[PDB]
């Protein structure tokens, strides 16, 4: 697995991640990423999404599998902990979830990046996120929860 | 005598034109030997 | 089982091989082949595909089980190992898969021929080929990954 966190001032703003297929960096934050291999690639942003083209050699390409549809609620490991939801985003604990960590993926603990986290500070007692993946049938589509910030 | 070799010439070039025709016609047919399902066009296939 | 390879200045530089069916032998390189009752028949090549016509006399005809469709992931063996994929084909050690070897058929664990290769020689830090099967309803389709040479 190959995730990085991008390097701002020497300092991680940050977190670039590549994914299955395509390599991934999320374009909401700047600063140089720190890979040298990606530090010459050419830039690849939507109008509302923040993805990186894929341009890395295929000797390592597709780092990582792709998630399909039928969400269990199950667990998934996420970077602090397992998650367990299958409405929306897990209510992660207080605290957690905050800022400045912009760029994590959420796996299936298969090994199949359920989705990408874009912000989604807080929710209330608990905390859910704004995230994208496939929508029903395969479609990138990010869902916010209001009071979303990226985290 | 113009006229004969004008629209013998033709003739020519439509009937090799006829054959690459069939020839292009004769490449599906790479999935016949295959032993595969009847595909049900102008030529036969059990 | 007859593999054999074919001969181009007393060594070996091209592997035909006899399948269900129609005897084949792959006409993307030049030789003369090995065997003598092949020795003295025709010739039929397509415009993209390098297969021979199938003239063996019905005594020996059908060597082999040709493949149906549903690709399993599991386990195919080939003259180097199995190979273990699903989605295209399997990524082969490095080093293996590279040049002279052409004409070398993958065969189901069950005697069942799944594809022939015609290329493919590097697909980065692991490999895939090149290879022609049927396509989903048994069609003689070849597919070929970016970066294809015959091996």
């Amino acid at each position: 697995d190959k995730t990085f966190p991008i390097m701002l001032n020497g300092q991680v703003n940050g977190y670039a991640c590549v994914v299955g297929g395509r390599v991934f960096k999320p374009l909401h934050v700047e600063g140089r990423i720190d890979n040298e291999q990606l530090a010459a690639i050419k830039l690849k942003k939507a109008s509302i999404y923040d993805l990186e083209y894929g341009d890395v050699p295929q000797c390592m390409k597709s780092d990582t599998l792709q998630y399909t549809s039928d969400k269990p609620p199950g667990f998934y490991n996420w970077h602090h902990g397992a998650v367990q939801y299958e409405n929306n985003r897990f209510t992660v604990p207080r605290g957690v979830g905050g800022k400045g960590d912009s760029g994590r993926p959420i796996l299936d603990n298969k090994g199949r990046v359920v989705a990408i986290v874009l912000g989604g500070v807080n929710e209330g007692s608990r905390t859910a996120l704004s995230v994208v993946t496939w929508n029903q049938k395969g479609v990138t589509v990010k869902d916010t929860p209001e009071g979303s910030e990226p985290w | 005598c113009t006229c004969v070799a004008i629209i013998m010439v033709s003739c020519v070039t439509s009937v090799w034109l006829l054959c690459r025709t069939r020839n292009l016609c004769i490449t599906p047919y790479k999935l016949a030997p295959n032993a595969q399902v009847p595909i049900l066009l102008a030529l036969l296939c059990c």
